[PDB]
């Protein structure tokens, strides 16, 4: 029942800001103490920052890494906490969830990238031929993709991997499914992909040679 | 500064049967009272961590009765008696007895089956991509366990190395098995120079070697 | 409800 949203993350160039909200909602947060958290795969889990009550005076305490750069904040009123985030450096890509105090309730978490690369929209390209079909989704940044098949309704055979980083800087991503070689060239196969960031959204039959 | 240490990265178990997973604090955590200050959590694959246990050895509301954790100071021990596959995902520790809070580095518990063989499939690059000016050949390798595989690319029989790329899925929620994707990459210009394209695949599941290929010209 | 708050409070120990 209660639910914590994180929003504000993104793509943001070295050196620069970037403020993350938190709103909670089914809560009265002006009771709890709150923390932010990130998460990347470098470092793991990452406590960040907490900040105490209105009559602990809003006392804060951060982690090293981050002391001097980032500030969290609360507005009881609006239910809500904040991470202002200046300075920001590579280091600092991830995942930021906010959290209550005990660590129970959790946001769904919100994706931070610093880099300097600009935006790129990806290519489609099919694997085409039981039997396997797929989409290659190549050449894109930042991360993520969004990958479906028969506009959700073929759901059963798919794996759809992992982005892989391209030592170009650019990630590709293949998604494939399996079906019966006795419906290639009859039950059309389309893939949907969508890259948000680039705001790209490309559809991709993918039939037999 | 207190480092919390996970020993294992991650522990393989039968389904319904029982598990350990260790962490290690640098220090203490037992706070001037009968309170240890060790947080348990799960993290499922694609979800937001999730707590498990507080103060060392209390179950959270809601959380299966499977659960249990023990410790004495330094060294302690999340359990479960019998692994559902609910359970599959990473399980980190964290001290709250100083600041910074620190989390161990997670160990990611996997269910065990039955050896299964990986089906393995070669998709040539497409037409369109050709015309970009690069050439991608992607070999899949589906359903399979346990994660070991070998994937060794072969162009006109001669073994490939540095110019292909792997990615892996988490174990499947149905199955418990694995796939794999191998992506070789190669100029449009070079791929037009060879004929046969061969993925082959090792695995304990397999008799012997298995080799998917084409020609660029069917 | 009161459930979690009261039991934040029994764990809260900032002395
Ligand atoms: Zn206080
Ligand atoms: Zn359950
Ligand atoms: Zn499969
Ligand atoms: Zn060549
Ligand atoms: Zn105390």
């Amino acid at each position: 029942e209660v639910k914590l949203e994180e929003s504000g993350g993104g793509l943001v160039q070295p050196g620069g800001s970037m403020k993350l909200s938190c709103v909670a909602s089914r809560f009265t947060l002006s009771k709890y103490w709150m923390n932010w958290v990130r998460q990347s795969p470098e470092k793991g889990l990452e406590w960040v920052a907490q900040i105490r009550l209105k009559s602990d005076n809003y006392a804060t305490h951060y982690a090293e890494s981050v002391k001097g750069r980032f500030t969290i904040s609360r507005d009881d009123s609006k239910s809500s906490v904040y991470l202002q985030m200046n300075n920001l450096r590579a280091e600092d890509t991830g995942i930021y969830y906010c959290t209550g105090e005990i660590f129970v309730n959790w946001g769904q978490g919100t994706l931070v990238t610093v880099s300097a690369a600009s935006t790129k929209g990806p290519s489609v390209f099919p694997l085409a031929p039981t039997a396997a079909l797929g989409c290659l989704v190549k050449d894109y940044f930042p991360e993520p993709v969004t990958v479906s098949w028969n506009s959700g309704a073929l759901t059963s055979g798919v794996h759809t991997f992992p982005a892989v980083l391209q030592s170009s800087g650019l990630y590709s991503l293949s998604s494939v499914v399996t079906v019966p070689s006795s419906s290639l060239g009859t039950q059309t196969y389309i893939c949907n992909v969508n890259h948000k960031p680039s705001n790209t959204k490309v559809d991709k039959k993918v039939e037999p040679k | 500064d207190i480092v919390m240490t996970q020993a294992a990265p991650s522990v393989p178990v039968t389904p319904g049967e029982s598990v350990s997973i260790s962490c290690r604090s640098s220090k203490s955590l037992l706070h001037s009272n009968g309170n240890t200050y060790l947080y348990w959590f799960l993290q499922r694959p694609g979800q937001s961590p999730q707590l498990l246990i507080y103060r060392m050895s209390n179950l959270a509301s809601g959380v299966p009765d499977r659960f249990s954790g023990s410790g004495s100071g330094t060294a302690f021990t999340l359990r479960i008696s019998r692994v559902e596959a609910e359970d599959v995902g990473v399980y980190y520790c964290m001290q709250h007895l100083e600041y910074p809070f620190t989390f161990g580095a997670g160990t990611k518990l996997e269910l065990k089956r039955t050896v299964a063989a990986p089906s393995v499939f070669i998709f040539p690059p497409s037409d369109e991509q050709l015309k970009s000016g690069t050439a991608s050949v992607v070999c899949l390798l589906n359903n399979f366990y346990p994660r070991e595989a070998k994937v060794q690319w072969k162009v006109d029989n001669a073994l490939q190395s540095g110019n292909s790329q792997e990615s892996v899925t988490e174990q499947d929620s149905k199955d418990s098995t694995y796939s794999l994707s191998s992506t070789l990459t190669l100029s449009k210009a070079d791929y037009e120079k060879h004929k046969v394209y061969a993925c082959e695949v090792t695995h304990q599941g397999l008799s012997s070697p298995v080799t998917k290929s084409f020609n660029r010209g069917e | 409800d009161g459930d979690y708050e009261e039991l934040v409070l029994a764990l809260r120990s900032e002395e």
